[PDB]
């Protein structure tokens, strides 16, 4: 009980626990939760962009 | 290391991406198993220079 140790889980709780997070996280600097835009994520994203485009241009030059 | 794991892991708790991290690890590993196994017995080489 209690959630103790490291039991399985299911990705609908996945998904549920991580929603809870960024409301939190948008908290402690908007110090609202109406959140009409999600602006937590869409710079995250961007962040995933560069990330991804720095590793394709290695296999470019890797292939040449 | 095992023996402070276990016994400090019965008594914590945990968020679901964390435990569906570790549950990931065991099939990252099961995958390369037949892959090193036949290059470690020579089969890539042995075909490329039929």
């Amino acid at each position: 009980g209690s959630g103790y140790g490291l039991g399985l889980s299911t990705r609908t709780q996945v998904t549920g626990y991580q929603f809870l997070a960024r409301r939190t996280a948008m908290a402690l600097t908007r110090w609202r939760v109406r959140m009409e835009i999600e602006p937590g994520r869409r710079q995250t994203l961007a962040v995933v962009a560069s990330v991804s485009a720095a590793l394709v241009i290695c296999l470019g030059a890797l292939l040449w | 290391a095992g023996m402070a794991a276990a016994a400090h892991v019965p008594h914590t708790i945990y968020s679901p991406l964390f435990r569906k991290f570790v549950e990931w690890i065991e099939y990252l590993c099961l995958m390369p198993i037949f892959p090193l196994a036949l290059w470690l017995m020579n089969v890539y080489a042995a075909i490329r220079y039929r």
